[PDB]
């Protein structure tokens, strides 16, 4: 497999963007392969 | 997610 | 081949090509997410990018070198994510992130929803600087994602 980078932009602060999203307050476990879970 |  | 900035990374056999993540360039570093390239060699252009350090824990790694990214979420303000979705252009979207409350501690995280692919996408802070990587994260009930701010130690 050819597995291959390419430049995709400047990284740079957009000024003027409008926020979207929330903010959830999440209660959360991570395993030793790396995945995150709820906890519930 | 299309979690990762 | 190692000029700062966002790059895809891709995958092709004999066939076209699959965008599987993203990383960022800097100080000639590569950094990624780990289950972007299982932690394999990459190309740029005619050269080869070694893996150099790397945790399956926090899902990183790294090329040519140590970990380079070490600005960290202030826990308080509005954060962009320089999403590069595959087949799309690079676009900043901003967003006040949530709380991954863990045993071990807080960490930010933001409930954007993107493509497997866009794994990797950089979290910026106001001053341009990359707080932390995109794309590990968890499923809430109504099947929307929210990511892990995944950031590295510089040692």
């Amino acid at each position: 497999v050819d597995m291959y980078i390419e430049r995709a932009g400047d990284i740079t602060w957009e000024k003027d963007a409008e926020v979207t999203g929330n903010s959830p307050r999440l209660d959360v476990a991570l395993d030793e392969s790396g995945d995150f879970s709820l906890v519930e | 997610k299309g979690x990762k | 081949e190692t000029t700062d900035g966002v790059y895809r990374v891709m995958t092709r056999r004999l066939l076209g090509s699959t965008q599987v993540g993203v990383g960022v360039m800097q100080e000639g570093v590569f950094h990624t997410m780990w289950h972007v390239t299982k932690g394999a060699a990459l190309r740029s252009g005619e050269g080869r990018l070694d893996p150099y350090w790397g945790d399956v824990k926090q899902d990183l790694v790294s090329y040519c070198g140590p970990w380079k990214l070490d600005a960290a979420w202030d826990g308080l303000s509005e954060v962009q994510l320089l999403a590069v979705p595959p087949g799309e252009r690079a676009k900043n979207i901003q967003t006040l992130p949530g709380i991954f409350k863990t045993k071990d501690g807080d960490i930010g995280a933001v409930a954007l929803d993107y493509p497997a692919g866009t794994s990797g996408s950089p979290i910026l802070d106001k001053c341009g600087r990359v707080i932390g990587l995109y794309g590990n994260g968890v499923v809430i009930k109504n099947g929307s994602y929210v990511s892990a701010i995944t950031q590295g130690k510089r040692e």
